[PDB]
């Protein structure tokens, strides 16, 4: 788990840009507010590399 | 003497910052933390997530006001600078022509939006 990835963001990535902001990610139509919850995904998620 | 380049300025994401001290320039790409009114002598504070950075020679040379044009362009993260300096007869922008050699090209790799000019008190 020393390597981890993305899979939700509102818009998706340009060339050569490295996206690294730790915001929550809100999935529906109600904000989150920066505490977890449903629609409140923490935008990294990590692999279980066996 | 420099420049703030961001989507939001705020530290929260990544910042660019440069500076055209009388030694050299330097721009590093930090999550940098700033005050209400950044100026130089302390203009950052809390560098964090230092990421990127140069130095060179500094940007500006020396009865005439000094003209100095830049063109600061950004493409797939290769962020584009231009330079030029021309001297200025003593406001209204100089109606004639003249063309800008580049200058440097980094590739920061960030998202810009808004931009804000470092200025100097007096
Ligand atoms: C920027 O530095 C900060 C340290 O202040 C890093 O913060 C933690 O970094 C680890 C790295 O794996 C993460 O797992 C934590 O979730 C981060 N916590 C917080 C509160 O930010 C941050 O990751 C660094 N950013 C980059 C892009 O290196
Ligand atoms: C770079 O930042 C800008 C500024 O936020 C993004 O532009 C906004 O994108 C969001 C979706 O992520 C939209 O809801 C806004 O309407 C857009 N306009 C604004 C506020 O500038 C831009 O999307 C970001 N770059 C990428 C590749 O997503």
């Amino acid at each position: 788990y020393n390597y981890l990835y993305r899979l939700f963001r509102k818009s998706n990535l340009k060339p050569f840009e490295r996206d690294i902001s730790t915001e929550i990610y809100q999935a529906g139509n109600k904000p989150c507010n920066g505490v977890a919850g449903f629609n409140c995904y923490f935008p990294l998620r990590s692999y279980s590399f066996r | 003497r420099g420049w703030i380049f961001g989507t939001t300025l705020d530290s929260k994401t990544q910042s660019l910052l440069i500076v055209n001290n009388a030694t050299n320039v330097v721009i590093k790409v930090c999550e940098f933390q700033f005050c209400n009114d950044p100026f130089l002598d302390r203009v950052y504070s809390s560098a964090n997530n230092c990421t990127f950075e140069y130095v060179s020679q500094p940007f500006l040379m020396d009865n005439f006001k000094n003209l100095r044009e830049f063109v600061f362009k950004n493409i797939d993260g290769y962020f584009k600078i231009y330079s030029k300096h021309t001297p200025i007869i003593v406001e209204d922008l100089p109606q004639g022509f003249s063309a800008l050699e580049p200058l440097v090209d980094l590739p920061i790799g960030i998202n810009i939006t808004r931009f804000q000019t470092l200025l100097a008190l007096h």
